[PDB]
């Protein structure tokens, strides 16, 4: 959920 | 101790994700589902930024020495900036799909950017030629990017568990964590001039200086899965709790207190500091703001 | 043309900034790392001055009128001076850390001074009394400064975007540079008696008369980023191309040529002229000639 | 790069 998966 | 204030948006399709101040209180964000950029007035007044074409992806985002808003388009393999005239530019880059995200000022004030498909640091000059450097290892994934004390950008390698180096030459150097897999993301210069990292994984709080030594921190609240990390004053380090919903922040003897934020599932991002306001952008429609009193 | 000589220092550690001629062909240097100044001898030898204390951050330094070597100290609060005897007495400044930098010599042979942090414009005499007068504009970031025809003081103000006047009163006038943040450094008297100086940022040779009259002139190299600027022979003047790494020199007509150093990534620093030859310092580690053929 | 940030 913090834009790239899964940053 | 501290206060926390989140500010909301009146747009509400948007999706706050990266944030910086400038050399006035100007709070600038990156919205991602709204293809734009918004910036906060001193006092009162947004200015959105509605780029040209749909589909974009606008991640991170810096303010550059001579007055610029540069920032990576993550899903349109591209690098954009605003001008202090207020007009958009937009460079493709070299290779297809390279999906750019993190970005940062160089030390002769190039703009230096990483590349999560492409696998590779960017490079970028105000007229806009940019040249590239291969990573090593097979799928890094670096993520974010910040300039260190030695005048090297450091950089987090996702998937390589390393924190990685790379000086004006592109000569390339990388530091494997000691955390397994701990997967990387948020990187910093800290005040005491080492670089300071968030491990989404692990759960820590990491530090490498130049040198490369590393020490570690836990994060009292497990599974707090930490995004982007700020310096503050002093030697505080602050970062966003993704999902614990939390800020945290490494203060004396290296101590994590973390401050609750909670309005539920709001998804903190990015995080700066004005040098008074920790700022900080919550991906559910709201940007957040902490002073200590 | 002209013809461009890198004497390669013995100290290794050092970090070349300041330099300055004297009334013979010596040459003095600042050396930061090393915390140390030396001196070059008219043919051959150097002669280190090995400062008391380490830590100190040995910026800008001058020859003034009485055989003496003054120098500020960037992180030490202090203001330095080698007698002509040989020894260094140092001066701590009344505020802490005042972050002195720029250095030059009053009508009056009091030496001023600039404090960045401190905010302010100081004054030292031989024994060793410091009276100071603040700006008026909060983060100034004062730096270099020298004496004008008019015999008042002019520095740069890097942050205000301005050239500033101090008078031997304490009378503060500035005057703001059309080109808007442009980061200013480099100040010297021209010899036709107007100021002159760098835009790091705008990317300009600045010219302030004493009345206060302001033209520009853009360096042909993109982002060329310069730091300290000196007059030499006739009109000209001469500038250290940090970003560019290159020499530049405002010519007849107020063209600018720009000379290659060609050892990579030199950093070329402090600057001056003692007749014949352009001496400038390069950071990493040896000092530049160059003369005309 | 030129001492004080950036000068
Ligand atoms: C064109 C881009 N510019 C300029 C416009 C910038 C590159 S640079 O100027 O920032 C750079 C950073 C530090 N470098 C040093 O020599 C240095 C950094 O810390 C120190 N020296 C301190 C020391 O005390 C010296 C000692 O430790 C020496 C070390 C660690 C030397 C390391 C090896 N240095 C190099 O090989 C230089 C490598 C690259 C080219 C660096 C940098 C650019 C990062 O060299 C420098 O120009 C400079
Ligand atoms: C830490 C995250 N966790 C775990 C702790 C929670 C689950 S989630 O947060 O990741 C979730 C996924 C997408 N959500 C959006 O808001 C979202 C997704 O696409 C969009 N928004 C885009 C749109 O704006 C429009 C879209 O067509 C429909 C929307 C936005 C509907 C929004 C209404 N959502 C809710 O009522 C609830 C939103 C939160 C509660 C949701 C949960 C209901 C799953 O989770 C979100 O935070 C997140
Ligand atoms: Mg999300
Ligand atoms: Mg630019
Ligand atoms: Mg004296
Ligand atoms: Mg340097």
């Amino acid at each position: 959920x913090t834009x790239p998966f899964x940053x | 101790e501290f206060k926390l204030q989140e500010l909301n948006l009146t747009n509400q399709d948007t999706g706050p994700y990266g944030i910086t101040v400038s050399d006035k209180g100007k709070v600038w964000i990156t919205q991602h589902k709204a293809n734009m950029i918004s910036c906060i007035n001193l006092d009162g007044k947004i200015t959105e930024y509605e780029l040209p074409n749909k589909g974009a992806k606008v991640m991170c985002l810096t303010i550059s020495s001579d007055g610029e808003v540069w920032f990576t388009e993550n899903a349109a393999n591209k690098i954009g900036r605003i001008t202090k005239k207020g007009i958009i530019k937009e460079y493709t880059l070299p290779n297809p799909d390279s999906a750019p995200y993190g970005i940062t000022e160089g030390p002769n004030g190039d703009i230096w950017f990483t590349e999560m498909n492409g696998n590779r640091i960017g490079r970028i000059t105000d007229d806009g030629k940019i040249r590239e450097y291969e990573l090593p290892n097979k799928g890094s994934y670096p993520s974010f990017i910040t300039l260190g004390s030695d005048n090297a950008l450091w950089f987090t390698e996702n998937q390589n568990n390393a924190i990685g180096r790379i000086t004006e030459s592109g000569d390339i150097t990388e530091f494997k964590i000691p955390t397994p897999a701990s997967g990387p993301v948020g990187i910093t210069k800290g005040n005491d001039d080492a670089l300071w990292f968030v491990e989404i994984i692990g759960n820590k709080i990491g530090r490498i200086t130049t040198s490369g030594e590393i020490t570690e921190f836990k994060i009292p609240t497990p599974n707090a899965r930490p995004h982007a990390i700020t310096a503050g004053a002093g030697i505080d380090l602050w970062f966003t709790e993704w999902g614990a919903n939390k800020i945290g922040r490494l203060t004396s003897n290296n101590i994590i207190e973390e401050y609750p934020i909670q309005i539920k599932s709001a998804e903190p991002a990015g995080i700066c500091f004005d040098g008074e306001t920790i700022w900080f952008a919550m991906e559910c429609d709201k940007i957040g703001k902490l002073t200590l009193i």
